[PDB]
């Protein structure tokens, strides 16, 4: 850098030298000034000339050198304060700029919270109606079509719920409760909730937990259940869901095995994968497809793995490994 | 009362070995007070013929009598008085002095004259009012619009109430809007006082707002209209039957 | 409005781009000012020289006006060349040109008038570092101090009032050519007669080269003949300069130019495309410049030469360290002596004057006679003083060189000395050589090299006592000195004895030789300097405005693609191409005239040629890159 | 700016002048150097000084006169070139932060379009299956709970098509169509689509049409009639509603008429406010009060103006203003 | 297959109190091999539309792909390398240098690549030939008229066979006879060797030459014509009557 510092002062060496040149010449032509003792005084002054200049490299060159230094890189205080007006202004434009970029930034993400906030709210009065259209057909007579609407119904709400779920999951972080929840209250809470559809498809269903305790949050487990339950009735065709949960080593496993068409092994690793349909049924282009992917999503900060165990002809085996209880002292403890 | 009067004028650029003419026979009869356009492609010669009967520039041949005076025998001197009294001039760029206000840039050349200064304020603020550019006099010409520096610069050349109007295409750098207005503005100004304002144009939405309009070809001209009773619109269509046939 | 209200406010807007004009009208004035009020000033009557001294300085007066009016006139060009879409405007809303004129003149005479007021205190400031520089070369140990020199300011005034004249008439004719059109907005094939001129001018610049060559080998030993090789060198010189500076440039361009088949690059395009037809418009210009400054580099050189060759030329005009032409005054100078304690060694060395032959050692031509060819005043010296060229029968010894005399008269290898006495002759043989003049140049007039013979031949010369041309004083009467210890004193009291200064002295004649042409060599250096600075400054203007003719050509190119790195890097070279053929072609000249400065008044020196042919260089490189800079500056704004 | 520039080069200063103040000093104690001759070298020297000095500062403060130009007014292009190295390594760091703010601009925006792109998604997920559950009920049999069925359907169906307006009306500037319209056929299938609501409140439908031909946009126009319609419906109960279209000199004009509550007068510019409504009645808190605002918006680029005559007690009068034929030709000249 | 993209363009002039607006939101989208024809009148951004296009200035706001290549990121020595290589302009006005012949004028742009001697004066013939100029190879620009010099500007952009050339109203300066003929051998051009050409003009003559035409006003793209089997005469009488309706 000290080559830089020297091609940026030129000048001034320039018009040192002038000087002592100037006074060279004049001493040399008067007679009644000596030229002996003007050597000695330029020599003198050259020294320390070559003195001052380090000394006036060291005290310049840092400002520079640390602006370099800053601006590749991921912190912002690396900027030395301000010690002449030529670098305060600098200074100042690079905080005018800096501040120009966070109030933009700032505008535009409030401005989006909010049309989310409001495309939430939305969401709500969108769900709110098919509830209040249910409460006021819950009195019909007939079978075939009381099942069929049912059917439809559950659908759309499973949608909603879905979409509901998907907004929370930005929020599920601060939003995690740790308390005991029985395993057999839910699943028949849940198999109430799936009766039309077993009742249109004819799918049995069986109930036997070895282990009736889990740690985990109550919402997103029944969730994830709610939504495995569906996909393996609507993936179905009067097949026996069976219901298992049984307490391996130090975790809790929970696992749902259906007797369906399954998913080919080409593409059961993709079935996590976010926005995923099969090709080899076009009824299922329509589906959404992402009751798993969120399942998936909310299970990793409630540290429960959602596996999958799927032959083609035979059924998919989900398995629902709830987490160790002294695992939840972390949790408990942030 | 006719007010100009060219006859066979002829012009050639090139020296010797090279020479290419321009104007062939051109005779011309202008009326006082008339509102005259002449329309023709870029290349037919346009703005050689104003240069030409605006007396700045020279002819091989013709001879032109405006009001009564012979033109192409005079010296430079008599030229340049004829040409101080007798004469007005609008071009399509702006000639504007940046050091100047608005209105001071406009009293530029009543101020060379030996007038009171009461006089000269009468005329401009008229002019001013006339035009509507009253309210951006102290303001320099960078801090106002491309429609305002040309209607100044329109406004500067009738404060020393000339007789002839020598204009080219003067809205050649305004958009619509500002076009029509000044169209609007100098065709209100013809009929007050009564100046003989010739206009050159290749724009058929322009030379509708005059009374004759006169085809030029390649240094000839061809044909003439007459306004008499139409609207503007059924003007207008008629000049764009006559343009369609020169053209093509 | 007011006008003036408008003259002072383009004034104030157009004073950001007339900085150039300023400086240069600031540097001329206090050039002249500095430079004048020496002659007025009551010190420079110290220099004791032959000329007076304030007479010299109203000559070179004369030739600084003449210098400094062409400067400002180019100059101006830089105030009048912008304004032309202006006059065309006022021309429009109608004014004549009468108001015009005065309008665009009531500026100009507000920048010089300040001009010359800043540049009068800036050359008072440094008139008193000219004074101490003269009083240094021509030794003056008095002191110097500072003046005002009031009829300098007065000549100054006056000078530069008449020049702005001039100015106010080449404003008039630029403001009368324009017109109203100029509100808006040659080149062709070489013919024959310029493929013959640009021959013609290499030819009769190499037939001046050689034949000037020639006449420093020793050829044209004759007045008669000197004269009109010296003429025609002059007159082939000139005239193969201005034909070279007119055609022969163009004809190497054509030549280099039609190598390529019609497909040159942007470089060839920026440099060649416009030195080929540009530089024919400027022949009488730099013809001038090129011609003068090599005359002045010769006549600087030759200046010095003489300068420094004064202490020889002293010693040889008096034979003696003092000389005197009576016995008595000698004796009187004597007893004057006798109380100083410095031993005079005195000797009236007696020297017979004995015409010789020599007509046959002349290596000339017939038509060189210098006179009688060998009945010149010569004289013989014995062998008992001058012991140290012992010299035998029948030989003898010339003591003496005369460079004028050596270049004109060539002395044969074998040459014979017979001695052409009344009846009997005496043969000489040469031998050994010498430069020491037995007389003072009163004696011997043109210098007669004195000659050693034996002894014994010398007895029976000076017993034969030839009734011929004889010296009136046959021992010459010149008192010597002991080892230089008090010189001073001894001139001193030589002063005090001859008030009427009839005699001569060596240390006295060693400083009106120096005091004389150190002068002369200030006032050539001067003149020389300052024809050297502005004749650059004024390529420098001239350059700056081949760049705005040329502001549409570096506009467009740019629009096609060219990037202002490549617009610059040819540029370099036009520049390189510009500056250097007038530098090459002055270097020689100025070669050629200094070998004339020592081909008579000595041998060679080679020391100040060197070092002037330097600043030459620095001085066109700075200019150089000051128009590079100023060109690089335009190309930045086209686009 | 002089003050600045003095300031900051002030060693350099000091160091010029220390070399003479040290000569004039030492002239002093030393027998053999005169004052007089030497003060000649001090003045001949501090006059460069000065001159050197004011031809540095114009060629030095320039680019940072222009950066403090540049700082916040305007001119975002008020910068200069440099030419010193200490001029680039500020001009890095300016560039680098402008083109970092401009590529978070750009990641703004992306992120817009991709939120407007998933919600037309949703938007679309949310359309089908309200079809879908209309076409599955167009089968029942029972009377009152039909109607109530339909009822239902039909307010969900009008708030989610005014939901649907207001985010159309961004692109509604380009979707405006003009085309030949007969009043009759749109206004029997308004009639059609307001077929339970107008049954279980006995409200009838009155066509006297003097014109039935309109200078309108289709969609935009049938929006517009039936808000109007289902508000005058709300207000009026078991009235009839009359439809009359009659020219209004050379402008067409629709009017329709209720024998409702009626609309106070101190509201009644009100209504046509964002998200207005009524505090008179119980009622009106289901009511968002957006069909009128989004109805009043939409007739601006098409130069129709909504006139009310509203009377407490009398019912609500609304006339759709349509302009002259001749209006309709500017859109292809200016 | 299209070589130029433009998405929602913008321009603006001047700053504070006299910040104009030009260009307002224009779509662009050109192919390849098209003779393409922008028409508006003399206020109308044409110029600034094709400067921006051709990366000669900036745009403030919008989007530009010529050939896949973003062209709103390079600074602007990346832009001048661009555009040296890769485009090529004619101008309404001058063109030639004043210094140089013919062959010297049409063979600057391959000095950039050093394509041999021969390689270059087989292909400086087979463009000369194409425009009748190769026996005026070795004449100055000052001794041939005003049409010829036109068609060796045209030469010159043609020789190194760019991608997309750029036109201004090439004609604007010519009689009848001199831009009909340079506007047929344009076309024949274009036919022979595909090349993309966008010329602006204001002329329906110079227009009906073209296989697309585009109607600009106030910045604002809003009419397209398609030339089809329509042979010039019908396709002049359809631009007359397209014309005479967005000035009335
Ligand atoms: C812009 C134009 C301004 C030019 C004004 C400059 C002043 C006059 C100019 C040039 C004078 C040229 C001198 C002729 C060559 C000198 C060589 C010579 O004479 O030989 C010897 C050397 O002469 C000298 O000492 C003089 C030394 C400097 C002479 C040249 C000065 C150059 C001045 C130009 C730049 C300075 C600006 C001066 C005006 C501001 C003479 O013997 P000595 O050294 O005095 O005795 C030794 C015992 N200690
Ligand atoms: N000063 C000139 N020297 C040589 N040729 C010229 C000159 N002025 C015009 N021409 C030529 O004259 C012909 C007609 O040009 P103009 O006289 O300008 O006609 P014009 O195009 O109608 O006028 P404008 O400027 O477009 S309103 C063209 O071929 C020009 O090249
Ligand atoms: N440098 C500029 N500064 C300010 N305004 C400008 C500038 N260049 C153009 N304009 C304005 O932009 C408007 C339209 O742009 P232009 O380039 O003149 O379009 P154009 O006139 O159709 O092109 P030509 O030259 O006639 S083919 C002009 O009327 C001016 O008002």
């Amino acid at each position: 850098m000290i080559k830089a510092f020297l091609i940026e002062r030129r000048s001034w060496i320039a018009a040192f030298l002038f000087q002592q040149a100037l006074m060279l010449f004049i001493a040399f032509v008067d007679p009644s000034i000596s030229f002996g003792n003007v050597l000695y005084m330029v020599y003198l002054c050259i020294l320390f000339f070559i003195i001052f200049l380090w000394f006036r490299y060291r005290k310049e060159t840092a400002f520079y050198k640390s602006l370099k230094t800053w601006e590749n890189n991921l912190d912002v205080t690396a900027i030395n304060e301000p010690e002449t007006p030529f670098e305060a202004m600098v200074e100042r434009s690079i905080a005018g700029q800096t501040e120009h970029l966070k109030q933009t930034a700032a505008r535009h993400r409030l401005a989006l919270e909010n049309e989310k906030d409001e495309l939430m709210a939305w969401i709500h009065e969108v769900k709110t109606p098919l509830t209040a259209m249910h409460l006021i057909i819950d009195r019909m007579e007939e079978k075939a079509l009381k099942s069929q609407l049912s059917y439809e119904w559950l659908r759309i709400h499973l949608l909603l719920d879905q979409q509901l779920h998907q907004k929370r999951i930005s929020f599920i972080e601060n939003d995690l409760s740790v308390e005991f929840i029985q395993l057999q209250p839910l699943i028949f809470k849940e198999i109430k909730d799936l009766q039309s559809w077993c009742i249109q498809k004819g799918i049995g269903f069986d109930i036997q937990l070895e282990a009736k305790e889990v740690l985990s949050d109550a919402k997103w487990l029944a969730f994830i259940i709610r939504q495995l339950l569906t996909n393996a009735v609507k993936y179905s065709e009067a097949s026996e869901i069976e219901i298992k949960s049984f307490q391996k080593g130090e975790q809790t496993q929970l696992q749902v095995k259906d007797c369906g068409r399954g998913i080919d092994p080409k593409d059961v690793p993709r079935i996590f994968d976010k926005g995923f349909t099969s090709t080899t049924d076009h009824h299922d282009q329509a589906s959404t497809g992402m009751g798993l992917y969120l399942a998936k999503k909310a299970a990793a900060p409630l540290l429960i793995h959602i596996d999958v165990e799927s032959e083609f002809g035979a059924g998919t085996v989900f398995t629902l490994t709830f987490p160790i209880r002294n695992q939840f002292e972390h949790v408990i403890s942030v | 009362h006719v007010i100009l009067e060219a006859n066979k004028i002829r012009k050639s650029y090139g020296n010797k070995l090279n020479k290419q003419e321009v104007l062939k026979g051109i005779d011309i009869h202008i009326e006082k007070g008339e509102f005259v356009s002449i329309m023709g492609a870029s290349g037919s010669g346009k703005t050689t013929l104003l240069n030409v009967l605006s007396s700045i520039d020279q002819v091989s041949h013709g001879t032109i009598h405006i009001n009564g005076n012979d033109m192409t025998a005079m010296k430079e001197k008599q030229l340049a008085e004829f040409r101080k009294q007798h004469l007005g001039f609008i071009f399509q760029d702006y000639n504007l002095l940046d050091t100047l206000t608005v209105k001071e840039n406009i009293l530029l050349p009543l101020s060379i004259t030996k007038l009171s200064k009461k006089e000269a304020n009468r005329k401009f603020e008229e002019v001013a009012k006339e035009l509507g550019i009253y309210e951006l006099r102290d303001k320099y010409p960078n801090e106002i619009s491309g429609g305002q520096k040309q209607r100044t610069s329109a406004g500067r050349a009738f404060i020393h109430d000339p007789s002839i109007i020598f204009a080219d295409e003067p809205t050649g750098a305004l958009d619509s809007k500002s076009a029509s207005d000044l169209l609007n503005k100098l065709s209100q100004l013809n009929q007050k006082r009564n100046a003989t304002i010739i206009m050159v144009t290749h724009d058929p939405v322009a030379a509708s707002y005059c009374g004759r309009v006169i085809f030029i070809k390649d240094g000839q001209m061809y044909t003439q209209l007459n306004k008499g009773g139409q609207d503007r619109q059924t003007f207008f269509q008629d000049i764009m039957k006559t343009q369609g046939v020169l053209g093509g | 409005m007011n006008i003036n209200q408008l003259i002072l406010r383009n004034l104030k807007k157009n004073l950001r781009n007339y900085y150039l004009y300023v400086f240069a009208l600031i540097f001329s004035v206090a050039l002249y000012f500095a430079f004048v009020t020496l002659q007025y000033d009551p010190a420079i009557n110290e220099v004791k020289a032959s000329i007076k001294g304030a007479a010299a300085i109203k000559t070179a007066s004369i030739l600084l006006v003449a210098v400094v009016a062409i400067f400002i006139l180019y100059a101006n060009t830089i105030f009048i060349k912008r304004r032309s879409k202006e006059i065309g405007l006022f021309q429009l809303i109608g004014m004549t040109k009468h108001k015009i004129f005065r309008i665009l003149s009531a500026e100009n005479v507000m920048l010089y008038f300040g001009s010359l007021a800043i540049g009068v205190a800036a050359g008072f400031s440094i008139s008193k570092l000219v004074l101490m520089i003269l009083f240094k070369i021509v030794d003056v140990k008095a002191d110097a101090k500072l003046h005002f020199s009031e009829q300098a300011l007065v000549q100054t005034v006056i000078v530069f009032c008449g020049i702005y004249l001039l100015i106010m008439i080449m404003n008039y004719t630029f403001i009368k050519k324009q017109s109203i059109l100029s509100l808006f907005k040659k080149v062709k094939k070489i013919s024959f007669f310029q493929m013959l001129i640009g021959a013609l001018g290499i030819v009769l610049i190499l037939t001046g080269y050689y034949v000037s060559s020639e006449l420093f080998g020793g050829k044209f030993k004759t007045i008669n003949e000197l004269f009109v090789a010296m003429s025609f060198i002059l007159g082939s010189v000139i005239i193969g300069t201005f034909l070279f500076y007119k055609g022969s440039v163009t004809f190497i361009s054509n030549i280099i130019r039609k190598s390529k088949g019609g497909y040159l690059n942007i470089s060839e395009v920026l440099s060649l495309s416009s030195i080929m037809f540009r530089m024919k418009s400027n022949a009488l210009l730099l013809t001038i410049i090129t011609t003068v400054s090599a005359l002045a580099i010769g006549l600087l050189s030759l200046a010095y030469i003489s300068y420094y060759s004064s202490e020889k030329t002293a010693e040889q005009n008096v034979a003696a360290d003092f000389s005197f032409m009576n016995e008595k005054d000698a004796k009187l100078f004597e007893n004057k002596l006798r109380e100083s304690n410095i031993s005079f060694v005195k000797k009236a060395t007696p020297v017979l004057q004995a015409n010789v032959d020599i007509a046959n050692i002349m290596d000339g031509t017939p038509k060189e006679m210098q006179g009688d060819p060998g009945n010149m005043q010569l004289a013989v010296v014995s062998d008992k003083d001058v012991k140290g060229v012992d010299v035998a029968a029948g030989e003898a010894v010339f003591s003496g060189y005369t460079d004028l005399l050596q270049k004109i008269m060539v002395f044969k290898d074998s040459g014979v000395i017979k001695v052409k006495s009344k009846h009997e002759t005496q043969p000489l043989k040469y031998k050994g050589l010498r430069e020491e003049f037995l007389v003072s140049y009163t004696f011997t007039s043109g210098g007669m090299p004195a000659v050693i013979v034996d002894d014994s031949l010398f007895k029976q010369l000076d017993k034969d006592k030839d009734p011929r041309i004889q010296l009136a004083q046959s021992t010459f009467i010149g008192v010597n000195v002991k080892h230089d210890d008090q010189m001073e004193k001894a001139n001193e009291l030589f002063q005090q004895v001859n008030k009427k200064n009839e005699h001569l002295s060596r240390l006295d004649t060693s400083a009106a030789q120096k005091s004389l042409f150190g002068m002369v060599m200030f006032i050539v250096g001067f003149l020389g300097l300052t024809f050297l600075i502005t004749s650059g400054c004024i390529l420098y203007f001239k350059q700056m405005g081949e760049s705005e003719d040329e502001k549409p050509s570096y506009t467009i190119l740019r629009k096609l693609g060219f990037t202002q790195g490549d617009l610059i890097k040819g540029i370099r070279i036009k520049q390189m191409y510009n500056f250097g053929i007038p530098l090459v072609v002055g270097l020689f000249h100025s070669y050629f005239a200094v070998q004339s400065g020592w081909f008579l008044f000595g041998s060679e020196v080679w020391a100040p040629m060197i070092m002037v042919m330097v600043l030459y260089t620095a001085l066109y490189s700075i200019f150089g890159f000051l128009s590079v800079l100023y060109y690089k500056k335009v190309i930045k704004s086209s686009l």
